[PDB]
């Protein structure tokens, strides 16, 4: 054997074991989710409070690309930052040549091709993150999830990390109970609940909630963080549902 | 130089004179200005003679390789695009002015190319120092729906206008006919209206006329 | 085992062993403590010597007038990273006439360490850093690890026996955070914190190293007879 | 050269003469200066023939590749590509381009790109050597939301005058209509437009 | 400071009945100053003869370059290069320096060993081939040589007669050019013998 | 045994990495089919959406390479998209350089040559995909050309790819024995799509809803994919006969 | 990364030998035997073709003997493809020297440079060495007639008579026995053929399994001629010495 | 990132073998049979068209390829490796020869250039050898008709007649009996078909056999007229119908 | 370019590639140097398993680096040519810039520096 020692090597199955090993690092990380809604998208993430010495609200994990795209990830945090840095370069060159801000499907393939390229050679390591991202463009709202292999699809809802199965189950209920659609303000409240419910799989350390959103009506098509009264309202909604 | 291209019923014809010059001096009284890019795509060249020949040979080589790669007969627009992108890259420093003409699976085509990399389309075209003499004949006698024999006559008449009226052009008329569905026929020295008259005297010298200092057998063998 | 030959290889459980071995070099290094209030931020570092005839290895490095760090692990790697920080702080000043935010300083160190963990031939950095600074949003303390992970904190400690000081600061959190407009008292709290990581040895005049930055105080380092006040 | 693009109710119309000159000699009297960079995005070329031709080919290439990946490009996107070439190679280019196109959302749009490489979005645009003679006429006679027949007359009359006074302009008047209906090519001969 | 007319010199080639002739002057100068009266401008690579006029440094350089290339050709091909092929090699080599050219006017001459056909050719500095049945000229007295050849030449001349015609063409042309003369050499080339004669000419 | 990790010969003259790339082809568990009409070329492929949270409109293995060329992939989506982007770029560059639309068979050759390079050069791995290119070529007419990780390519009267490829292949073979011709003797493309779906139903033995299939059609001067409702209309026509 | 798959072609063994060089020499020992003999008035090159087939075109063939310039030739033993890479390099180097100095290259200078190329492949670059041994036969006006050999190590030495390839041990003993310093070319021709005829692995030595060449001053007055023997000329010289 | 394989992947083993070349030759042995025969007035090259599927159009896959108007090539072994070699061989004929001398290279020299390309894949960094053996037939004015074989090592040999691939050992024996120095071209085509029938198993007709000749000049295949010196390509690929005509009088 | 670190340390603090190069020297033919009051003498062994040699043209064991300095060696013969060539070039380069021939100490220091560079350069032995 030895087929799992080097990246870009096919095993006798037709599998790249190094990529599957990178998926394990992703499964080890904290929970993160994405919810598509009527006219936009909502993102949320679990931040583990390791110590009292961590400054609240001052270790931000959700990242913005351009002005209209949000990105969140689970796994190796530095690898995620590297991927966003590239995303920001790709989005910048698109806007430079073609004027219009990069469409979400167009942006999705730019990350996809870059991540896929890191499965082609033994001189590089695959990415240790699954990345949930999306935003609003000319054709409306788009939510995407990208994996270490370079694989990505569009989603109604998406989840990754240690509590992915719990969150996926809760997401599937929202798709069934709301066939006509879910509103943006509702999706923020639901996102809070789904992080609190998914925290049951990581309950030794208590946590800090962080939410962001893009909506055609509520945020005018731009990416913003949820803070203050609207954040506390979503926390209280989540607290009431666990009890 | 005088060069023309004329479209007709089932194809296209190009023609040229046969004079080559260095300044006011005639270097070659019977050069062939009709170059071959591909079997059914022919090229007529004016401007700097080394450039027109060099550029035509390069693109003809790359066209052959492309034809073999694609398993298809080469198209005139491929030669046009490759020529014009090459010339444009050199900003007019390659002084080639060409009339490109040929038949391919798409049909019959006639284009012109300039040293800076611009191109034109037309039913009748002319390039070179005798282009104005030729274009005058073309503008007077050209019509829509020309036959093969009519187009050859019109083309060679336009070249003759250059031969007689332009000092840069002279000697004979070359023609190449490219009809659809047939082989292209190259008509080297199609007209020879400038034959040198018998000289008044023979200048054969008596043997021994030239004074010699040294004789020696030269060794060419190994 | 078979998956620790280089940094480009993942283990079957999804671990990067070369990165974890680099993390081990920090644990071998001498203890250093960081803490802040709202007005000031303080670094306290225990220096180490080869023997009685040798000097004590300098642990604290200045990056700008408003920013600097303390190191634990491979000192040459700290020199490379601190030099990179000096350049980035300087680029921010020359081009934008802007003091580099302590948060952006961390983001830049993270991205530099990451590239070394994803390419063949290279190796991870073998050092951990505590960055303090005062910028437009007040006092700051950061913890850098060579995995790439950077974290903002009220207080912390890294190196050998760092868990003793880290527990003390976790108890003292409510007290030392409100030491505003008083440098000497914030240092005293830091000197008392590092003391919880000492075994057999005590804090002497050429052993202790303290640094401070704040509202009306540039990043300055104290060594020798200047630290005799706090013993 | 005389070229113009004009927005109207149903979309946009591009117009041009057919004369190409090498000094005072007319090298081509039936030139097509209206060129397709995409299905419903066309441009009018003025300046160096070689430069505009090379640029238009590169733009057609960029937009074909854009369409393969991201679907149909906007007219603004096409103008941006033209600009990027003209601006970054300003020292080696002599190209004055008018870009015109039809979206279904944005309807008809016109962008003009002069020598520098600057971009200017306008209701209508004129360019080329012969445009100097019709600034006064076009300003007085242009109206927004014109009909197709009204816009064709406006362009025909305008270019007719540009041709009359500019020696570098002449031949036939070519036009290209861009609407939801599709793409229509029009031609107008001297015997018609000269006696307007 | 015109590279093609600093050193001076001339070359001429002609065809006959089953033969060819190539001839050159011997002068090398620096503008008005005559320096050498032994500077031959005709070289040969097997049975293919090459004459080169123009800037003398480039004449020497190209001879050394074509010797190099025809030697490698013979090693790989296992045969001597023919005139038609060598002509194409010259054209290629000159055009390779299109925007920094050798300031020369080369002339190829020889008999194809397979077909027996007499062959001559000429080039500009930049590589353009000039093929001809009758004659080729090159150098600072090219105008003069063109006039002499066009009047004196007739087709199908015997080797002994062709020698007289080409010698008289060169000599009388050279005497009307200030930068040409100072001696002359004529090569008469038959299928399998080559005679080289040095001419007596006026030394001014 | 490092001769099984990189693309170098083994003692019996084999490239194991290439062979294992062929096995990655079936990792998605999807079957494709391609046939030619008089005027058109039809390609069909199964569409499987297991997760309820997925947006089914973004799940696709058919790609529009150029206006005239379409491509369906059998293999993982990252490599599929890698190959698609490259093919799109190659087709665009061909048009720019040579002044006419890249033919289907020429693009196939070019992508096949690229695949060959990954079998010879060590640092690059093969892509675990089989690319099926379709068009109505202006010189050769209806065309089907297929590429694999070995770098092999050939034209086809018809073809099939996937886990149950052999069953579909023999089903089509038997039809062309009977009809005595190289293509589907049919006027409209609608009925050629109906033929394709019918013969896939017979070979695989499964019934299809509107969301279980994915259809691509190549006509003169355009290639396009069908929507769910376009397929549903096509399924109704088969059922009523 | 790629470290895993590196053979490390340019390293030393614990005994201080170069693995790849030693193994390349093992390859060369199975190649057809080539002999060079230097006489007072010329040089002989003889070589045995590798197991010929009856349908091989013999007259228009070149396997063993190659011309570098008019004054220098080489006999090959090893991989032919590898030899041709090195031969074209040598042919070029000879023409560079002629272009620079207007004199034919001295034999040793050409040999040294070709050998220095082989040396480079054993010290750096991580590539396999050339699996080739040459016998160089040539003439210049400094040292006259000269025989050299080079091998994959890049080491070269001079010889009065020498063999490379298969059965060199046996061949070198036979040459050492019958060779003397006052020898003529025609005698050396006979010695070369007699040596191959005894060391051959074939049943009998025939014209169709041989390449032969001489470098004499047998041209007209003070000049060197290279003769690569034709099939019929090898047939006649084989009858004349009484082998067939 | 970047190609870190800057070292040889083909090395000498203790026994003096070059492993990867031997293994490449093994791949050639597995490949379908192809052959070549030289006549007095021409050369013939032939091979079986092994179809991957009956749905596949075997006309689109061309095993016998034109390299120049007077030179053709056929192979045994890995088809993709051959296809790229034909591309590189066609290009090198132009860049290293026709663009310099204004004429096509003679057979022996083009063969030499192909051999060089194959040798470099045996020594250069991060690459395996080509898994094919080529048979190259051609004509040129000064050497006449000729036939060459090229192996994965880069070695090449001239042949009166030979075969490579699956049933090469039996085919070479058959050719030794039938070959003489007075063979006309039609006689050589007849023998080529007889030799190939032995190695083929399934159908044997013009649709399963691929055969081309290097013979007389073909003015009809030139595409143009007017230049007397240009007389047309000596390479001609025999049609499906032209093969079946000769199979009746077999 | 070929980068591989061929000369590296081992657990016991030895660079094996450098030590194995010393074994190649030990295999080579003997060479001796003796310096007197007003001279230096270089003696060299030549192995006698090689008869039928041509001693006129065979490479001599002692090589002139300049007209006043000589170099003999033991080890791989092909390797020695590369050092001799570099030394000969540096000898002429020193005459060109300093206007004085090399000292024996300087020429040695140069050759030794070249030998050292090949013990910590990638891709080389
Ligand atoms: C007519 C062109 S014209 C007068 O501009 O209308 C012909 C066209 C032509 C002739 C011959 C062929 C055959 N390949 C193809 C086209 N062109 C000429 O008469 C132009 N003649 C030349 O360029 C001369 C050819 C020599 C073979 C006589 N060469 C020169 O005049 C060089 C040009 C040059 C010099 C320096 C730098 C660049 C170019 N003059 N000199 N010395
Ligand atoms: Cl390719």
């Amino acid at each position: 054997t030895g087929y799992d020692l080097s990246n870009s090597v096919f095993s006798p199955d037709g599998r790249n074991f190094q990529v599957e090993y990178a998926v394990k690092a992703v499964e080890n990380g904290t929970t993160s989710i994405g919810i598509k809604c009527n006219d936009g998208v909502v993102f949320a993430v679990e931040k583990l409070i390791t110590s009292k010495l961590l400054v609240p609200q001052k270790n931000v994990k959700i990242q913005v690309v351009d002005r209209h795209i949000g990105c969140v990830y689970s796994g190796l945090i530095p690898d995620g930052r590297h991927l966003v840095n590239r995303g920001r370069e790709e989005a910048a060159s698109f806007k430079k040549l073609y004027k219009t801000p990069i469409p979400i499907p167009a942006f999705a393939d730019r990350l996809g091709q870059y991540v896929q390229a890191h499965t082609l050679y033994n001189s590089v390591r695959p990415f240790g993150v699954s990345t949930i991202f999306g935003g609003v463009d000319k054709n409306g709202a788009h939510l995407y999830m990208l994996e270490p292999s370079g694989s990505y699809w569009g989603y109604k809802g998406a989840a990754t990390g240690k509590g992915r199965q719990s969150a996926k189950a809760e997401l599937e209920k929202l798709v069934d109970h709301h066939p006509e659609g879910l509103s943006a303000r509702e999706a923020v409240k639901q996102a809070a609940k789904i992080i609190y419910l998914a925290h049951e799989d990581n309950k030794e350390k208590d946590f800090e909630l962080e939410i962001s959103w893009c909506s055609l009506s509520e945020t005018n098509g731009l990416h913003k963080f949820v803070k203050g009264d609207l954040l506390q309202e979503a926390i209280d909604f989540a607290q009431k549902e666990i009890n | 130089t005088t060069i023309v291209g004329v479209k007709f019923n089932n194809g296209v014809v190009i023609a040229a004179d046969t004079r080559s010059t260095q300044g006011p001096i005639v270097a070659d009284k019977n050069c062939a200005k009709l170059h071959r890019i591909s079997p059914k795509i022919w090229c007529a060249g004016a401007g700097t003679a080394a450039d027109t020949e060099a550029v035509t040979q390069l693109i003809g080589s790359n066209i052959e390789l492309h034809s073999l790669y694609t398993s298809r007969e080469p198209r005139v627009v491929s030669a046009l695009q490759m020529l014009k992108q090459h010339l444009f890259k050199y900003q007019g420093h390659i002084g080639a002015y060409l009339i490109v003409a040929g038949v391919d699976p798409t049909g019959s085509h006639l284009f012109s190319i300039h040293a800076h990399g611009s191109t034109d389309v037309g039913y009748y075209l002319s390039l070179g120092s005798g282009s104005l003499a030729a274009m005058a004949v073309l503008e007077s006698h050209w019509k829509q729906d020309l036959t093969k024999e009519e187009a050859i006559k019109l083309a060679s008449d336009a070249i003759q206008a250059g031969i007689w009226n332009d000092l840069g052009s002279g000697s004979n008329v070359d023609v190449c006919v490219m009809e659809i569905g047939k082989d292209a026929e190259y008509l080297r020295n199609y007209l020879t209206p400038n034959v040198r008259e018998e000289k008044q005297k023979s200048y054969k010298f008596p043997r021994g006329t030239t004074a010699v200092l040294k004789e020696s057998i030269v060794n060419i063998c190994d | 085992n078979n998956y620790d030959g280089d940094t480009v290889t993942f283990s079957p459980t999804g671990r990067l062993f070369q990165v974890e071995y680099a993390l081990e070099a920090i644990k071998q290094g001498s203890v250093t403590v960081g803490l802040r209030s709202n007005t000031h931020a303080v670094l306290v570092a225990l220096k180490r010597n080869a023997d009685e005839l040798s000097s004590y290895q300098k642990k604290i490095i200045k990056c700008d007038e408003h920013m600097g760090l303390s190191l634990a692990g491979l000192a040459p790697d700290a020199r490379v990273l601190s030099n990179y920080l000096r350049q980035q702080c300087n680029y921010s000043s020359l081009v934008f006439n802007r003091k580099l935010a302590v948060e952006r300083a961390g983001h830049l160190l993270c991205d530099k360490a990451q590239k070394n963990t994803q390419s063949y031939g290279g190796r991870p950095y073998g050092v951990g850093l505590l960055i303090i600074g005062y910028d437009k949003s007040g006092a700051h303390l950061l913890e850098f690890q060579p995995s790439g992970n950077v974290t903002e904190l009220y207080g912390t400690a890294i190196g050998a026996r760092s868990q003793g000081a880290k527990t003390y600061l976790e108890r003292t959190l409510d007290t030392f955070i409100k030491i505003d407009g008083n440098p000497d008292e914030l240092i005293k709290a830091g000197v008392e914190a590092i003391s919880q990581s000492l075994r057999d040895e005590s804090l002497t005049v050429d052993n202790l190293s303290i640094a401070i930055v704040g509202k009306d105080t540039p990043f300055t380092i104290y060594d020798g007879e200047a630290v005799a006040k706090y013993i | 050269t005389s070229i113009m693009a004009v927005t109207f109710k149903d979309g946009v119309i591009l117009g041009a003469d057919s004369r190409t000159t090498t000094g005072a000699y007319i090298a081509n009297r039936v030139t097509d200066k209206l060129t397709r960079v995409h299905d419903k995005i066309w441009c009018c070329r003025s300046g160096s023939a070689a430069d505009t031709q090379a640029i238009a080919d590169i733009v057609q290439y960029h937009l074909e590749l854009y369409t393969s990946q991201y679907g149909t490009p906007s007219t603004e996107t096409a103008a941006s590509v033209f600009k990027e070439l003209c601006y970054e190679n300003k020292d080696n280019l002599t190209a004055g381009i008018i870009v015109a196109g039809y979206d279904d959302k944005n309807k008809g749009e016109v962008y003009t790109i002069p020598l520098g490489g600057s971009v200017h979005k306008l209701p209508y645009a004129i360019a080329g050597s012969g445009s100097t003679f019709i600034y006064g006429y076009c300003d007085k006679n242009f109206r927004e939301n014109m009909s197709k027949e009204e816009t064709v007359d406006f362009i025909k009359h305008s270019l007719s005058q540009a041709i009359k006074w500019d020696g570098s302009s002449g031949g036939v008047i070519r036009m290209v209509v861009l609407t939801a209906a599709g793409v229509e090519r029009l031609i107008f001969y001297p015997d018609e437009y000269e006696q307007l | 400071s015109d590279p093609s007319s600093i050193n001076g010199g001339i070359v001429v080639a002609m065809t006959g009945k089953d033969c060819v002739a190539i001839a050159c002057d011997l002068r090398l100068g620096s503008q008005s100053l005559g320096v050498s009266n032994k500077f031959e401008k005709i070289f040969h690579y097997g049975h293919v003869f090459l004459g080169i006029t123009g800037l003398a440094t480039d004449v020497t350089t190209l001879n050394e370059m074509f010797r190099y290339k025809t030697n490698l050709y013979k090693l790989k091909e296992e045969r001597a290069i023919e005139p038609e092929t060598f002509t194409q090699l010259v054209s290629s080599s000159l055009y390779e320096r299109r925007f920094g050219p050798y300031f020369v006017g080369p002339v190829v001459a020889g008999i194809n060993s397979k077909s027996g056909k007499p062959f001559i050719a000429g080039f500009d500095l930049i590589g353009c081939i000039d093929e001809a049945k009758d004659f080729i000229v090159s150098g600072t007295a090219s105008d003069q040589l063109f006039g002499m050849c066009e009047s004196l030449y007739e087709p199908n001349l015997e080797p002994e007669d062709l020698f007289e015609t080409i010698s008289q063409a060169l000599l009388n042309a050279a005497d009307r050019d200030a930068l040409s003369g100072w001696g002359a050499v004529v090569y008469i080339i038959k299928k399998d013998e080559v005679v080289k004669r040095y001419l007596k000419m006026r030394q001014d | 045994g490092y001769d099984r990790h990189i693309t170098i010969f083994s003692p019996e003259g084999r490239l194991y990495q290439v062979e294992y790339a062929f096995k990655a082809t079936n990792q998605t568990n999807i079957n494709s089919l391609a046939v030619r009409g008089k005027d058109c070329t039809v390609v069909i492929s199964q569409k499987k959406v297991p997760d309820k949270l997925l947006d089914p409109t973004t799940v696709s293995y058919i790609f529009c390479i150029s206006r005239t060329i379409g491509m369906v992939v059998n293999g993982p989506i990252p490599d599929a998209r890698n190959a698609a982007l490259r093919a799109k770029a190659e087709a665009a560059e061909f048009r720019y350089k040579y002044g006419y639309d890249m033919p289907c068979d020429v693009l196939a050759k070019r992508m096949a040559n690229l695949s060959q390079i990954y079998t010879q050069r060590a640092y690059m791995r093969p892509l675990g995909v089989i690319l099926t290119f379709v068009s109505v070529d202006e010189e050769l007419g209806p065309s089907i050309y297929k590429t694999d990780p070995a770098g092999y390519y050939v034209g086809y009267k018809a073809t099939a790819t996937g886990p149950k490829q052999q069953e579909i292949t023999t089903n089509l073979e038997n039809h062309f024995k009977k009809s005595k011709i190289d293509h589907i003797n049919e006027e409209s493309w609608e009925k050629v799509v109906e033929f394709a779906i019918t013969h896939m139903i017979d070979a695989l033995g499964t019934e299809f809803s509107k969301n279980d299939l994915e259809v691509g059609v190549a006509t003169k001067d355009k290639f396009f994919t069908l929507s769910a409702e376009n397929i549903e209309e096509r399924l109704v026509a088969i059922a009523e006969q | 990364g790629s470290r895993r798959y590196d053979s490390r072609t340019t390293i030393f063994s614990p005994e201080g030998r170069l693995y790849q060089v030693e193994y390349a020499l093992e390859s060369i020992s199975h190649a057809g035997t080539a002999i060079g003999i230097m006489a007072s008035d010329g040089i002989v090159l003889a070589a045995e073709r590798k197991v010929t087939s009856t349908l091989l075109e013999q007259d228009t063939s070149t396997e063993k003997l190659y011309k570098l310039n008019d004054k220098i030739a080489v006999a090959v033993a090893g991989l032919t493809a590898d030899a041709e890479i090195l031969i074209n390099t040598a042919r070029i180097h000879a023409q560079n020297y002629l272009k620079t100095y207007n004199e034919d290259i001295p034999v040793e200078i050409l040999v040294r440079r070709l050998s220095d190329i082989k040396q480079g492949y054993t010290q750096h670059g991580g590539l396999r060495p050339f699996g080739v041994s040459f016998i160089y036969a040539g003439y210049d006006d400094r040292y006259g007639y000269q025989l050299y050999t080079s091998n994959p190590s890049g080491n070269y030495t001079g010889w009065k008579a020498i063999s490379v390839g298969a059965n060199t041990s046996a061949a070198q003993t036979l040459l050492q026995m019958d060779y003397k310093d006052d020898m003529k070319v025609d005698d050396a021709i006979e010695l070369a053929l007699k040596t191959l005829s005894k060391t051959t692995d074939s049943s009998a030595l025939t014209y169709d399994r041989l390449e032969f060449a001489t470098i004499r001053k047998g041209a007209n007055d003070g000049e060197v001629y290279q003769k690569i023997f034709k099939p019929q000329e090898i047939k006649d010289i084989l009858v004349k010495t009484g082998i067939t | 990132m970047t190609d870190r394989y800057s070292f040889s992947l083909t090395t000498f083993s203790p026994s003096g073998k070059l492993g990867q070349i031997d293994y490449a030759l093994t791949a050639v042995k597995q490949g379908v049979t192809s052959l070549g025969i030289k006549a007095t007035n021409g050369v013939v090259i032939a091979t079986e068209k092994k179809s991957s599927s009956p749905l596949a159009m075997s006309e689109t896959l061309s095993k016998v390829s034109l390299l120049t108007p007077d030179i053709g090539a056929v192979y045994s072994g890995m088809g993709p490796d051959y296809r790229v070699l034909v591309d590189k061989s066609r290009k090198v004929a132009h860049t290293s020869y026709k663009r310099i001398y204004g004429e096509y290279p003679p057979t022996k020299l083009l063969v030499s250039e192909v051999a060089k390309i194959m040798q470099e894949a045996t020594q250069s960094g991060g690459v395996r050898p080509f898994g094919v053996s080529l048979l190259i037939a051609g004509h040129d004015e000064f050497n006449g008709f000729s036939l060459y074989q090229v192996d994965p090592s880069g070695s090449y040999f001239p042949w009166k007649a030979t075969a490579i691939g699956k049933g090469s050992v039996a085919a070479k024996t058959f050719l030794e009996k039938r070959w003489n120095d007075e063979l006309e071209l039609e006689d050589a085509i007849h023998i080529a078909l007889l030799t190939l029938k032995e190695s083929v198993e399934g159908e044997f007709n013009g649709d399963t056999i691929e055969l081309a000749i290097i013979g007389d000049e073909n003015p009809d295949l030139l595409g143009y007229t007017g230049i007397p010196t240009d007389k047309g390509p000596r390479f001609r690929k025999l049609t499906s119908q032209e093969i079946n005509d000769r199979l009746e009088a077999l | 370019g070929y980068d591989r670190a061929l000369s590296i340390f081992s657990p016991d603090g030895h660079i094996f590639q450098v030590e194995y190069a010393l074994e190649a020297v030990k295999r080579g033919t003997c060479a001796v140097g003796v310096k007197g009051k007003n001279c230096v003498v270089l003696g060299c062994e030549r192995r006698s398993t090689l008869k039928l040699q041509d001693t006129r043209i065979t490479p001599s064991k002692v090589s002139k680096i300049d007209s006043h300095v000589v170099l003999s060696f033991s080890g791989l013969n092909a390797d020695s040519r590369i050092l001799i060539e570099k030394a000969r070039v540096e000898a002429q380069s020193h005459r060109l810039t300093l206007e004085d021939p090399v000292t024996v100490e300087y020429l040695t220091r140069y050759v030794a520096g070249v030998q050292q560079r090949y013990t910590q350069s990638g891709g080389v032995r």
